[PDB]
Order: C-alpha cells, then structure tokens, then sequence
C-alpha cells in the first residue's frame, strides 16, 4: 500500500467534482493573470504611443491631431491611407517633450541646447530643430488614446468580476470535494470497525480507537484542504504567471523561472530544520503539560514532603528547554520566510533594472515600460504564496502519519463476515463439548469445559477470581472462538450459524451497564427502531417507582446524556435488565462478578432477576453465592476446569470448594 | 489595548529590547520605502535622454545595500520582538507553576484541573502572542500604513493615492466580517465534530452490548447521520470561507486598476510620469499586508486581554490558604493535644468535627476507628495544614500549631494517605521522595521495614521499574508506606494504608513499624480494628464526635463495635 495511493484512490471518487473545481480554477487564473497584460497594453500602446512616428495628414482624417497648422497621425493608426514620407516625432528630453517636424535616423542620448535636439548614439548622429509641446499641445497628442484606454479599463473591470465569480466557485467546490472524501472515509472506517474482532477492542484503549476513527480523519481533511487549496492552486497559478511572462518577454521570463529551484531549496532546508525544532517543541510541551497535570493531581504529596523546590526545578528545566527551542525556531523563521521573500523581491527589482537599463544602453528602442510594469505585477503575484507553501510543506508529515494510521485500520484482513440474524426462536438450550479455550496461545483458560444446560433457567457458574467465567461468557457470544471442541445451542453448533444469528437469541447483562447517551427509552431500546411502546417491560422489572420519580422515561425523558451518573447504580442495573427483557432473548447471560453490594439495591435487582429468568436458560455469574441459592444447577470453576458439578444442596453435601466459599 | 497596560511589568522589565525593536522597525520601514521609488526613478531617468552606465551601477549598488540593510535589521528587530514573546511565555509558565506549588487543596476544590491546564496551555499562548505578534501588527497597522500612504501622497501624488486607496479599507472591513462569521461557523462545526467523537466513544466502549443485541447496523445509521451533520457544518463554514480570496482579489485588482488607469490619465495631463506610476503600484503591492494586519491586531489584543485576566484570575487573586507565622523555636514535636477542635470543610455546611479533644504523648501510638464518613482522615487533615485553622487548638508541646512554620511541621510528619498516590518516576525515586535524594543505603531498610522486599523482587530491576505512567493496590500502599518511613518522621500517619494487604501482612507491618519507631508517635487509622489492637490509645469516631475513647481492653469491655465479634459476621 501507500497513503498517497490510497488518498488518490479516495479522490478518484468525486474526481468529477475535482475536475469541475480545477477547470473553474484555470478559468479564474487566466481571467486574473490577464489583468496585468491589459496594463502592458494600456501603457506601451496608449501612453508610449506618442513615442511612435507621426506622419502628416489632412484635417478630415480621423484621429489626427493639429499641432500648429498641420494635422499629424500616428504610424500605427496610419493604416493604408496617407502613407507617405515627411515623418514627425515627439521626443522626450528630461521632463520636457520636444517636437521634431522632420525625419530622424537614429536614437540615443538626447540633449537640447536651444531650439535644437542633438541625439548621440556613440557617433553624434545629428542635430535637429526642436519645438516644445507645452502642456495643452502635448495633451492633444494624447486625446486620441483616451477611448482605447476607456475600453481597456472596462475590459479590466469586467474580467476582474468574471474571474472573481469563478474563484469563489472553484474554492467552494474544492472544499466540497475535500469534505465529501472525508465523510466517505469516515463512513468506511466506522463500518470496518463494526466488522472487527472483540480482540482488537480488548487489546487497544477506546480513546485510541476513537482517535483513529475521528481525529486522524480530521487530519486527513486538513491534508486534503492543504493539497487542493495550496499546492494545486499555486502550481496552476505559477504555471499561468510563467505563461504570461513568456508572452511578455522570454529572457526575463527565464530569469523568473530561475526561482522555481529557489522555492524548492527554501522548502527543503526550512523543512529540514523546522521539523526538528517543531518536534522538540511538541515533545517538550507535552512533557510540560504532563508535569503540570501530575503536580496538580498529587500536590498534597508535593507539599506534604516539601518536594516543591525539586518539582519546580524540573519544571524549569523543561521550561528552559522549551524556550531555547522556541528561540531556535524564531531564528529559523527570521533567516527564512518573509525576510527571504522580501530579499528575493528586491533582487527581482535589481534584475529588472539591470535588464532594462542594459537594453536601453544598447539604444535599440526596446524599453517597453509596459513589459516592465506587467513583469513587476506578475512577480509580486508570484511571491505571495511562498510562505504558505513552505509552511504546508513542513506540516505535511503529521497528516502523513495520521493517514498511515487510518489506512492501517482500514486495511486489516482479519475481520468478521456476518450480518444474518435468527429467523426462529432458540427454545433455550445450550451444550458444551470439552471446549479448550486459549486467549493468546498455549495458556488455556477453559480446559475441557463440558456441560449441558436445558430449558430450565438459573444455571449459576461460580468460582474464584480469574477462573474462566467471563471466558465462558465470551465463548457464548462468540466474541472469541474456543478453537477446540464445540458449543451447541438447541443442538446447532454456534460455529455453523452467523454470529448475528447466534446473538439474536441471547441477551447480556454485565457489571457495568452501558447507558448510551439518549433517552431512557432509547437506552432500553438501543434505538432499535423496532421496539414499540413496550417499555412496560421495564414495569415488569418493577422500575415503576422511577418513571413516577422522573418526567417520562418512556421515550420522552433524557436523563442518560450524563452517562447515567446522576442515576443510582441500582437504577443503571435495572435499566440494563429492562433492556434484556424488552429484547426478549432466550439464552440470557448474567455477568455480575461485582464484589460490591450497593446496599439494598441488590434487593430490587433480585426482584428484577425474578421477573426475567422465567422461560430462558439464565446463566448467572453473580457473586456472594447467595443469589444462586435456588439456581437449577451450580457449577464451580477453578483452574479453567469444572471440578465440582452439582446442585446447591448436592454441592453443600460434599464440602469441597463450594462449601468453603459458602462459609466465606 | 488594555492588555499592554496590564502587561506593563514585562515592558518595564524588558525596555531596552523593545526600544531596540521599535526603533529598528521604524528604520526598516523607512529603508524599505526606498526601493520602489528608486525603481520609479530608474524608469523615469531612462525615458529622459540622461542615463549612463554610472547611473545603472549606482542603482544596482544602492539596491544591494538597501536589501542587505533591510534583511539584517529585520532579522535583528524581529528576533528581539519574538524572543521577547518567548521570554514572556517562559516567565508566565514559571510564574504559573510556582503559584501552583504554593496552593492548598481548597484552591483545587474551587479550580478544576482542566481549567488550570486550559489557562497554562492557552492563555499563556495568547498573552505571548500579544506580546510579540500583536506588537508587530499594531506598529505595522499604525506606522507602516501611514508611512506608505504619505510616501504615495508626497512622492507620487495625492490625486492617485486617495483614488487608488478606496478599495483597501473596504477589503479590510470585509475580511474582518468574514473572520467573525467563519469563527462562529467553525465553533459550530467543532461542536458537531465533538458530538461525533462522543458517539464514536460510546459505540467502542459499548461494543459488546451493541453486538449482543445485533444493533451494529442502527449504530452505523446513527454514525452516518452525524457524519452527514458534520459535513453540513463544514459546508456552512466553507461557504463563508470561500469569500476571502474572491474579495481580496476583487478589491486589490480594483486598486491596481484605478492606479493604472487614473495614472495613465494623469500622465496624459503631465501631472505624473511613467516611473512614478510603476512606483505607485509597488507601494499598493506592499500596502495590502497592513490591511490584514489591522484585523489580526484587534483579534489578538482582545484574546490577550481576556486570556490575561483568566491567568491573573487564578494566579494572583488566589492567596495562600495556610502560611507560616513567627517561627517558634520548637525543634522536635512534643505531645499532640487537641483542645475541642472543630473543622468544617470549605464545601460543607456541617461542623464535621465537634469539640474533639484528645491527647497524644511522645512515643505513644494512636488508633482511630469508626464508621465510614466519621471524620477519621479529617482529624489528620487538621495536622497537615491543608485547610484553614479550624477551632480549638492543636499544640505540639505547648505551642499552637499555627506558630510552627509549615516547613518544620511538614518535616516532622510522615503522611500515608488512604488514596494511593505515586508519581510517574521510578520506585526508588518515590522512596527517596521522603528525603529528596539524600542517600540510597536506607532504601533497603525502608523496603524491609514495610515488607515490600518480597513484593520488590517479583518485578524487573529497571531502576525499581516505574509507577504511574507505567502495579498492585497492596504494592502501591507498601511503597507509599516506605516513602513516608524514609523521612524517619517523628510523627507517622498511616490512613487505612493496609486495607489492600492481608491481615497477616498488615499486622506484621504495624508490628515492625511500632518496634522500629519506639520513641516517636504513630497515628494508625483503619476500618480493620485488628491493626490497632496494640495501640495504647483508641478512639472511635462517629460523625463529628468520639464515642469509644479507651484502650483495646477498655473498648472490648465497654461496647461491641466490630472487633473480633463482627470479623466473622460475613464469614
Ligand atoms: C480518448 C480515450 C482515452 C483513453 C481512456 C483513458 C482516459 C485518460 C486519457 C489520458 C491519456 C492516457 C494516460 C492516462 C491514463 C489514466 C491514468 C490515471 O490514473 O489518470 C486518472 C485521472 O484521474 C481523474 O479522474 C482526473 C483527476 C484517470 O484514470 P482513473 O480514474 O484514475 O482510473
Ligand atoms: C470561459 C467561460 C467558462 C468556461 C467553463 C470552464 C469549466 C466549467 C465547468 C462547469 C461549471 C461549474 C458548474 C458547477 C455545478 C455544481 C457543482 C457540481 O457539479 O458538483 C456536483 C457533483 O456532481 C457531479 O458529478 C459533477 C459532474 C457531473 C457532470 C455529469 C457527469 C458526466 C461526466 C462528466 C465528467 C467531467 C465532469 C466535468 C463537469 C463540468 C454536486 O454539487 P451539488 O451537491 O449538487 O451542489
Ligand atoms: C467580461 C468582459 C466584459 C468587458 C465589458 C465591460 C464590463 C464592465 C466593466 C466596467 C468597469 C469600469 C470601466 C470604466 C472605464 C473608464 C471610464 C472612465 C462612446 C464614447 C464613450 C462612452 C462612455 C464609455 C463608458 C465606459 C465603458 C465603455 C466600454
Ligand atoms: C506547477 C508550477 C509551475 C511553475 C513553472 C511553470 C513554467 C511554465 C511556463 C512555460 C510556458 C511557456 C509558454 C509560452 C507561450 C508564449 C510564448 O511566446 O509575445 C506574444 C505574441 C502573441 C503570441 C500568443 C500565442 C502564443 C502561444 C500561447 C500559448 C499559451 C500557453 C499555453 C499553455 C496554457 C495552458
Ligand atoms: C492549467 C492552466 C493554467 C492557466 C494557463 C493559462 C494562463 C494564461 C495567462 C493569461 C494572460 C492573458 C493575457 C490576455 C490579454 C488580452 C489583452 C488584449 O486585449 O489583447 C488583444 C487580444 O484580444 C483577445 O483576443 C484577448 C482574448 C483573451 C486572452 C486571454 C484569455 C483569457 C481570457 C479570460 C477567459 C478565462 C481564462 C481562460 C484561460 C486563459
Ligand atoms: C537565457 C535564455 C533566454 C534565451 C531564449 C531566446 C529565445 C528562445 C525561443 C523560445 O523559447 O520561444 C518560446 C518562448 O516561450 C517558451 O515557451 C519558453 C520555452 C521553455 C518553457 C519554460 C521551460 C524552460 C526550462 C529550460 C516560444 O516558442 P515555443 O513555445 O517553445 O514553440
Ligand atoms: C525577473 C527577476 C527574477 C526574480 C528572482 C531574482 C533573481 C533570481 C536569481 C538570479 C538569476 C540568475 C539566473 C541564472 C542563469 C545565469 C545568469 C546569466 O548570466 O545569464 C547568462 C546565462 O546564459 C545561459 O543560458 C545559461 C544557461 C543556464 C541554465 C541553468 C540555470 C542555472 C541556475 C540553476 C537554478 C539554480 C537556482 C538559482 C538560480 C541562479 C546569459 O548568457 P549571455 O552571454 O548573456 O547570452
Ligand atoms: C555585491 C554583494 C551583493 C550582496 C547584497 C545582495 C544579497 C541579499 C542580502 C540578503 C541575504 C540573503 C539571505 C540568504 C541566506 C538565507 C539564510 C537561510 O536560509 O538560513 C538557513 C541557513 O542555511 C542557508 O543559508 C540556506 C540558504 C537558502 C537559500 C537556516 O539556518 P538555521 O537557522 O540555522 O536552521
Ligand atoms: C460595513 C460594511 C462596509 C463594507 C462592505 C463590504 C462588507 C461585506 C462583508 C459581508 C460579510 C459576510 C455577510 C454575508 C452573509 C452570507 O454570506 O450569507 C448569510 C445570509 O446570506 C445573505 O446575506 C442573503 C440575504 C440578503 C439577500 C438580499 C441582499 C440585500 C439585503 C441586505 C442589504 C444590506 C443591509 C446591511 C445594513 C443592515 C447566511 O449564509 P448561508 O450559509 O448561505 O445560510
Ligand atoms: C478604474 C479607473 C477609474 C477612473 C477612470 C477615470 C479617471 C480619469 C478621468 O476620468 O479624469 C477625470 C476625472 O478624474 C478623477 O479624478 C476621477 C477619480 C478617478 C478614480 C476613480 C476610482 C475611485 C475608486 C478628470 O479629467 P479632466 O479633464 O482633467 O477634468
Ligand atoms: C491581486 C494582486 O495582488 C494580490 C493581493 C492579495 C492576494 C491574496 N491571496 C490570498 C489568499 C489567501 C489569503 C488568506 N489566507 C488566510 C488564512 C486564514 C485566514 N483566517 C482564518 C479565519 N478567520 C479567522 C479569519 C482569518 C484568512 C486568510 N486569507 C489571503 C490572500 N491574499 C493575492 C494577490
Ligand atoms: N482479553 C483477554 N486476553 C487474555 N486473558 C484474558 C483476557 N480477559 C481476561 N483474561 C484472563 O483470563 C483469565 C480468565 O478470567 P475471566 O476473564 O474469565 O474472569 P473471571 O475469572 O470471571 O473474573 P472475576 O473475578 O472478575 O469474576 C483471567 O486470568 C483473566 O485475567
Ligand atoms: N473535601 C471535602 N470537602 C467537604 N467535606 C468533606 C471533604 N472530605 C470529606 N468531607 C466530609 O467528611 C466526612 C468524612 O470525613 P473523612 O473522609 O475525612 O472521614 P471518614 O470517611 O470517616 O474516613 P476515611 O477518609 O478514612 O474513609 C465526609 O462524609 C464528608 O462529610
Ligand atoms: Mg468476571
């Protein structure tokens, strides 16, 4: 596998949305980067149009300017009509504009002595009579260019709004692709969780399972947002900007393309150092939090033993280390990031000045101030996202590891393939055939456990701690497989029926009643969606006193949102019992190894049991060996092996382990 | 910004570094305003006939000089500023832990552990960020913005500047509004994601119940429904989050367009030059960053303020609950004598101890028994200075307990609380905790005295392994007893410390402790009345008052309270 391959595979779903967003982004990028090109055409053609040659023309001619008594028209606007000799000019010397009503051979260093214009290009070309264009007269050489300027400005505004609309569209659709990919991934992971062995959950803290389901998926969401919004966006943006640069000028575009390696190397080095500094900051900050936590919870021993000086000293060691690494990170972020950005911008200004000043000194009339302005704007646009790019590049690793975690969870091979409930009742019978159960390997926890239970209920299974009673419970529900022997429910091997089919018969009541957040009715019903108003089944358990105590537990009250802590432990057990009765199972199992008694609540619990055991095969792993006084068949477990097998009276008539326990 | 006023101590304490940073920042602004105008001047001088290789070389050299100056001075000033922020973080963290270490249990009753962690892990971040980044953003927003505005207005024009600047205030306002709405919707999305986490916790914690009732499909249905809800919330977030880039692009392109077109027109009127126009654009291209900064500034300052209050709310306004007073020259504890003491807890409306008066002499051993909730531990809480004085009088020798300095008192006592409590360090370190790493030869003696040696040889050496972060109720109790005993205390208080070990083990522990400590007092509290048999004083507590003061024989001959009679009641 690989997390990149898996992420691409999950993106291929919603590839359609991704393509939509990318095309919208390309439209926006083009309709954006075209803006600076309008300015290049609003300067080189309109403002610097006066710099182009003029020819004499008649007054009737359109776009012809009357300087003194002669109408002149630009060469570019000249077109077919009035194509003749006797050209004019409007040169620029210092801050003044000078008319040359005559042809000029070359161009170069322009000087005006007195009504004269001497242009030198290293050979003192010639001198020509010059007139001054004042302010009004020069403006008249500009008035023809006002309308094209208006058109270009309107084009700029329109393309701005159009590109803006498509920018919003592309960003929204990229976010939609990311969120939908993440939602699908979460659904897949949780579904894969429901098909995992109870071994996985037993050998792994819940907070880690919840973490891998949700927090790592949120990390994947952050990674997708990063990639789509930063890397792809900026890559296409840079591609467009370089296209525009090569449209404007090729050599300067190459000089600009000489910064892609700059970005790559900046990213490499900044990551190389920032990963280390950030990992140290993270570990030391976690250590500081752990220290503060343990000192807060435990301070009575920090003070009762006068360990305050030493704990403060250790905390200060961690604080000094944290401060030192923060300052190292600051030094890195100062040698790099916005400072290097500005330095590169100024190097860009230097390169522009060098290139254009040299081109001018060549005296080839290739100044093209519009090209320079567009290049300045394009470089300013190009430099904008570098800092974000390097930050994301450095931060990618956390998302990489989170993705690895979630994908390892997804790609587990050992899973349970089931989901077929039971379509007929069990009738309540179960048998064991020397089932040899070993949790990990070799070490057996239930050796040759062989017993048979009939429709008669109240089958007690007692013994010392760590004897195998909960292992029996696990084997009954197929949470684990006995890997030997067989268990037959109503004569049918449990290994030959779907786990859902099996569990459709047997209810469970445990020491810690799981009260899922919700209503009391939803707690009894487990939001099964099939349980009608059958909460009277709770009234069978004799809860009745409590529904009167509380508002309306029958699907209208919600005192379980707090995990039922406000409710008594007896009430929690009674709710679990009500759930068991409401689901109306056939092979009930009771794991009540709780050594505690929960004074007098046992009383109602006993009553509750008296209303459920009827018409089932009630296994009871309750303690005190007193609730099981009348149980149809007791069974003492020790060493993972049934040693004494008989009724209460029979066992008490043979001494042994059961008699010993009874006395205690 | 009240945060900076409230933070005056840091700035007065560190004034030179901040003056250096501010001065260098103003200088950096000034020398960064030059390169744009120089580029404009190069363009202008180019169009005019006067331009030679010397001018080109001058411009290149000056640009290199200004680049180097800006880089170096930027490194220095922002090293100073952000180092000031880091120093503020460090100062606040050390101050916070120092304040914590001086606090009594009542403070933790009033302050939850999460809230203290919330402060020390988020308000410190907010205040340090104020200190450095908020200062940077304030100075930018205020001086950098006006500097660029004035450079535009004077060295380019006041007609282009005012015109091509209208979009930027609107952009800043819109960005602030978007920040507000996105923060709100982000909080909503985080609420939904937390609900999803809660549900995914229940369905992994209650896996067996779900599977035992074949409900592992409705569980997926609910999970899908809430994942859809989380997606919808993220979508509401993205709807307003996608308005940032469009608005910035629109309102910056509008400014660029106004500059370009209106400057073309101004050139037509001879009021402006080509180079100037280029310069103008560059200025605008460096006036967008301030706009964002404005918003950020406000944000951080407000957070800073609030955060700081919370810090100061639980860093200064909480004074010590107990303190020394006028050290009395009492070297070693004498005879503890309670005189009608009474002790109502801060969170109790009942007395919790009523006219309790009993006496203990040197070398004597005391046994406290009684029903659960009968102030058994409360009594010794009156001997550890963990709460306000109470009433009556506890006087070692003749001096009241208040007069003894806290340090000397806590040096006398050796305390073993009923609640098992060990730190994440090694077992050997936990034992040395009594003397704070003075010597190790006595560790073997302490282990032997508590009979932990048998329980010490069944785990790997591993520096006596580790506890807390990485193993039995009896073992924990025995290590706590060894830790308390390592102090060689003149007063050793065991509080139900052997409830986990067997009767044989606890009896042997009590016998050995009493034998080794002959001339020193020893309080024993236990529900198991067989551990106080040999004590020469026993008083049973029932609520606030005593009931059965006397020796073991006296109490046996007085009334039957548990004792051996009810030892086999359950057997
Ligand atoms: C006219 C018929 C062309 C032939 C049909 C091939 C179509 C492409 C022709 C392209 C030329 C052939 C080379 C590429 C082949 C596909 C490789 C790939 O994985 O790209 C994927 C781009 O994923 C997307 O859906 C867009 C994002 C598409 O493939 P897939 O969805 O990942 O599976
Ligand atoms: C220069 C001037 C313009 C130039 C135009 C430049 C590009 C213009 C692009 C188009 C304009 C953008 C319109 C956005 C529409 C809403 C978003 C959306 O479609 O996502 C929906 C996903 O549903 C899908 O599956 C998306 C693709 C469905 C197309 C039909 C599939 C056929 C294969 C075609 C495969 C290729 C897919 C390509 C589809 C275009 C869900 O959204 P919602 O929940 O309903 O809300
Ligand atoms: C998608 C592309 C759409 C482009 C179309 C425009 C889109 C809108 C952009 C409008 C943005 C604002 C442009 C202002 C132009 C300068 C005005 C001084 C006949 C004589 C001129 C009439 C007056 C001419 C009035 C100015 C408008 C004439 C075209
Ligand atoms: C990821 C990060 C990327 C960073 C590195 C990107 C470097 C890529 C950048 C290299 C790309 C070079 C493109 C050169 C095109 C212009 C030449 O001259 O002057 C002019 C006269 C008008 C000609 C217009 C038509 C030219 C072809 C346009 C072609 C239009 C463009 C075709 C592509 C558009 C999809
Ligand atoms: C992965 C791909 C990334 C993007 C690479 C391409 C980057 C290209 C960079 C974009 C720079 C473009 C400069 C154009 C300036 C025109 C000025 C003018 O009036 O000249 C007279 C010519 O008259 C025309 O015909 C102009 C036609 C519009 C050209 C621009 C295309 C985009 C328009 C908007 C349509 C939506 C955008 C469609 C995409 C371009
Ligand atoms: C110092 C070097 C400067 C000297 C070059 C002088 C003229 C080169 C001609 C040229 O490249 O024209 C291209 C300019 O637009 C482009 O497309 C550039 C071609 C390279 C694309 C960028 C990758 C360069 C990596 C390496 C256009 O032609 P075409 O698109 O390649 O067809
Ligand atoms: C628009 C402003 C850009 C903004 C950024 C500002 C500055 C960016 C950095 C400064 C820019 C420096 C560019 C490096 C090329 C040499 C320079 C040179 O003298 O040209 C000559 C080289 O003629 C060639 O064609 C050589 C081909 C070299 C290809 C490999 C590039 C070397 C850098 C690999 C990449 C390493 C990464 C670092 C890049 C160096 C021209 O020869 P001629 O005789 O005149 O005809
Ligand atoms: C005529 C003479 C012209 C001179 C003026 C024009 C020059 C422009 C003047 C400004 C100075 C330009 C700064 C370049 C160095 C950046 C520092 C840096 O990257 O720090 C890294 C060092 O390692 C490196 O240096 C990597 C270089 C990345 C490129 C980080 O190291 P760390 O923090 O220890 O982790
Ligand atoms: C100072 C401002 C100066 C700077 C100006 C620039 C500031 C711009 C910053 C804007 C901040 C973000 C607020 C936008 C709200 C939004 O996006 O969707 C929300 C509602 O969606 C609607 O707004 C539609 C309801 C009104 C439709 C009729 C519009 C005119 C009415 C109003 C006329 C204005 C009345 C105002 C006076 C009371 C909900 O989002 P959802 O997810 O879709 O559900
Ligand atoms: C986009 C470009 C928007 C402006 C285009 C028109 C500017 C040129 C212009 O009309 O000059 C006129 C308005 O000159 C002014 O001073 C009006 C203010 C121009 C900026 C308006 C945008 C502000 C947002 C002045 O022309 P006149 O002949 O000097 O009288
Ligand atoms: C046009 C030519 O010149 C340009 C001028 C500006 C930009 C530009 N492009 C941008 C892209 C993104 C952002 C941006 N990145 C952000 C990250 C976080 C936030 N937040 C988080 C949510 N809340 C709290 C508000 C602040 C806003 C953010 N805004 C700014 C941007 N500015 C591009 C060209
Ligand atoms: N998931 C598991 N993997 C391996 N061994 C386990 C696992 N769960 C329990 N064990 C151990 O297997 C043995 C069987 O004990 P079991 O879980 O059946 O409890 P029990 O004897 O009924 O305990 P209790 O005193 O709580 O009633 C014990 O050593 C128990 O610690
Ligand atoms: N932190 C507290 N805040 C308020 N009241 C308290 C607190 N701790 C104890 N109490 C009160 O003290 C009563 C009992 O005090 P304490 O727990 O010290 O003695 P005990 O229960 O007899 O013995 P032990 O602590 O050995 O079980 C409790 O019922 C409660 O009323
Ligand atoms: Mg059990």
């Amino acid at each position: 596998m690989k997390i990149g391959k898996t992420l691409w595979r999950y993106a291929l779903l919603y590839r359609k949305l991704l393509i939509t967003a990318v095309l919208l982004l390309t439209v926006a990028v083009g309709a954006e980067l075209t803006g600076p090109f309008i300015g290049k055409k609003m300067i080189d053609d309109h403002i610097l149009g006066i710099e182009k040659t003029w020819y004499e023309a008649a007054e009737k001619d359109k776009n012809a300017v009357q300087f003194h008594g002669v109408s002149y028209v630009r060469e570019d606007r000249l077109q077919e009509p009035v194509s003749k000799a006797k050209e004019a000019h409007i040169y620029q010397v210092g801050m003044a504009f000078y008319f040359v009503d005559q042809a000029v051979s070359f161009d170069g260093n322009r000087t005006v002595s007195d009504g004269k214009l001497t242009i030198t290009n290293g050979d003192k070309s010639r001198a020509y009579a010059a007139e001054k264009l004042t302010k009004q007269e020069l403006f008249q050489f500009y008035q023809p260019e006002i309308k094209g300027m208006v058109l270009l400005i309107a084009l700029y505004g329109g393309l701005l709004v159009f590109s803006v609309f498509f920018q919003y569209g592309q960003h929204y659709l990229l976010q939609m692709s990311a969120n939908r990919i993440i939602q699908k991934m979460r659904q897949d992971v949780f579904s894969h969780i429901q098909k995992m062995p109870i071994r996985y959950f037993d050998n792994l803290p819940a907070g880690k399972v919840v973490a891998r389901i949700t927090n790592d998926t949120e990390a994947i969401r952050d990674l997708y947002v990063t990639v789509l919004s930063t890397f792809v966006t900026s890559g296409i943006y840079m591609f467009g900007i370089f296209t525009a640069l090569f449209l404007l000028d090729v050599k300067l575009a190459f000089v600009a393309l000489a910064i892609v390696p700059i970005i790559w190397l900046w990213s490499v080095i900044y990551r190389r150092y920032a990963s280390y500094y950030n990992q140290k900051i993270r570990s030391i900050n976690s250590d500081i939090n752990a220290k503060m936590n343990e000192s807060i919870q435990g301070m009575t021993i920090i003070q009762a033993f006068r360990h305050q000086k030493e704990t403060m000293r250790e905390f200060e060691e961690l604080n000094e280390s944290h401060f030192y690494f923060q300052n190292r990170m600051l030094n890195l972020n100062s040698l790099m990031s916005h400072n290097l950005v500005n330095v590169i911008r100024n190097l860009a200004f230097v390169a522009l000045i060098w290139h254009f000043g040299g081109a001018s000194l060549n005296a080839a009339g290739i100044v093209s101030i519009g090209v320079l302005y567009a290049f300045v704007d394009y470089l300013n646009r190009l430099f904008q996202p570098i800092t974000g790019i390097v930050n994301q590049f450095s931060k990618l690793e956390l998302a990489r590891v989170s993705a690895g975690r979630v994908f390892e969870l997804l790609e587990e091979k050992n899973t349970e393939e089931a989901g077929e409930p039971a379509k007929e009742r069990a009738l309540g019978r179960v048998e064991f055939r020397d089932v040899s159960f070993a949790y990990q390997e070799g070490e057996e926890v239930l050796k040759h456990i062989s017993f048979t239970a009939q429709k008669g209920e109240t089958v007690a299974l007692v013994g010392h701690t760590g004897s195998g009673k909960s292992s029996i419970l696990n084997l009954l529900f197929r949470f684990y497989d006995a890997q030997k022997g067989d268990v037959l429910i109503d004569g049918k091997s449990i290994y030959n029926m779907s786990r859902q089919e099996l569990r459709s018969h047997m209810g469970i009541v445990l020491q810690d009643p799981y009260l899922f957040s919700g209503t009391i009715g939803s707690n009894v019903s487990l939001d099964d969606e099939r349980m009608t108003e059958e909460e009277i089944k709770n009234a069978l358990r004799q809860v009745g006193a409590e529904p009167l105590l509380k508002k309306l537990p029958k699907g209208i009250n919600e005192p379980v949102i707090e995990k039922g802590s406000t409710l008594s432990s007896g009430e929690r057990q009674l709710i679990s019992f009500a759930r068991a009765l409401a689901f109306d199972p056939a092979i009930l199992i009771l794991d009540q190894a709780t050594a505690h008694i929960d004074t007098e609540t046992e009383a109602v619990i006993q009553k509750a049991l008296d209303v459920v055991k009827q018409g089932r095969t009630t296994f009871v792993i309750a303690h005190r060996l007193s609730t099981i006084r009348n149980a149809d068949q007791i069974l003492v477990l020790d060493k993972g092996e049934i040693v004494e097998r008989g009724n209460h009276e029979e066992l008490m008539a043979l001494e042994g382990q059961y008699y010993q326990m009874y006395e205690l | 910004f009240s945060v900076l006023k409230k933070l005056g101590w840091f700035f007065k304490a560190y004034w030179l570094r901040y003056t250096i940073a501010i001065v260098l920042l103003l200088a950096v602004n000034v020398i960064e305003m030059f390169p744009p105008k120089l580029l404009g001047n190069a363009i202008d001088d180019m169009k005019a006939g006067a331009f030679t290789a010397e001018g080109l070389l001058f411009y290149i050299g000056i640009f290199f000089v200004l680049t180097a100056a800006v880089y170096i001075m930027s490194y220095f000033w922002m090293h100073q500023l952000f180092g000031g922020a880091n120093l503020m973080e460090k100062i606040l963290r050390t101050k916070l832990m120092g304040h914590l270490l001086t606090m009594s249990p009542p403070f933790y009753e009033k302050n939850r552990t999460g809230d203290l962690m919330a402060r020390g892990t988020n308000d410190l971040q907010a205040v340090s960020l104020t200190t450095g980044f908020g200062i940077l953003t304030l100075v930018d927003s205020t001086m950098f913005m006006m500097t660029i505005f004035l450079t535009m207005g004077f060295l380019i024009s006041w007609k282009l500047t005012f015109a091509a600047i209208i979009p930027l205030p609107v952009m800043a306002i819109a960005i602030s509004l978007y920040g507000s709405k996105i923060h709100e919707r982000f909080t909503e999305a985080q609420n939904a994601f937390g609900a999803l986490n809660d549900r995914v916790l229940e369905s992994v914690s209650g896996v067996r119940v779900i599977r035992a009732y074949v409900q592992e499909t409705n569980d997926v249905r609910r999970f899908n429904e809430m994942t859809a809800d989380v997606y919808q919330k993220n979508m509401k977030v993205a709807f307003i989050d996608s308005l940032f880039e469009p608005t910035v692009k629109l309102l910056v392109g509008a400014s660029y367009l106004i500059g370009l077109g209106y400057g073309a027109f101004l050139v037509f009127r001879n009021e402006l030059t080509l180079g100037e126009l280029v310069s103008f654009n560059v200025y605008l291209g460096m006036m967008i960053w301030p706009m964002f900064a404005i918003g950020e500034l406000i944000n951080v300052m407000q957070r800073g303020n609030a955060s700081l209050d919370r810090v100061n709310e639980t860093l200064s306004y909480e004074t010590d609950v107990t303190d020394p007073k006028q050290p009395a020259d009492l070297k070693e504890p004498g005879d503890i004598v309670f005189s009608h003491v009474s002790f109502t807890y801060p969170s109790s409306t009942s007395d919790n101890l009523q006219d309790i008066s009993f006496t203990v002499r040197k070398g004597q051993t005391v046994g406290i028994a009684g029903k659960t909730g009968s102030g058994k531990t409360t009594i010794i809480k009156q001997l550890l200075r963990q709460y306000p004085p109470g009433e009556g009088s506890i006087t070692f020798s003749g001096v009241p307990i208040q007069q003894i300095p806290l340090d000397r008192l806590r040096g006398w006592i050796g305390y073993v609380p009923q609640d098992h409590l060990l730190f994440s360090r090694t077992v050997k370190e936990n034992i040395l905790y009594g003397k704070q790493d003075a010597t190790d030869k006595e560790v073997q003696q302490a282990i032997a005295e508590a009979h932990f040696e048998k329980d010490l040889h069944m785990l790997p050496s591993g520096l006596e392994t580790m506890v807390g972060e990485k193993l039995s109720g009896g073992q924990k109790q025995r290590i706590s007893i060894a830790r308390a005993l390592m102090a060689n205390p003149e007063i050793l208080i065991l509080d139900q410390s052997l409830s986990a070990v067997d009767a044989k083990t606890e009896a042997a522990i009590i016998k050995n402790i009493r034998e080794n400590r002959k001339g020193k007092t020893t309080f024993i509290l236990t529900h198991r009345l067989s551990a106080v048999e040999h004590a020469d004083l026993i008083l049973v507590m029932d609520g606030g008052v005593i009931a059965e003061r006397g020796t073991h024989q006296e109490l046996l001959a007085n009334n039957g309270w548990y004792r051996e009679q009810y030892e086999r009641q359950q057997l």
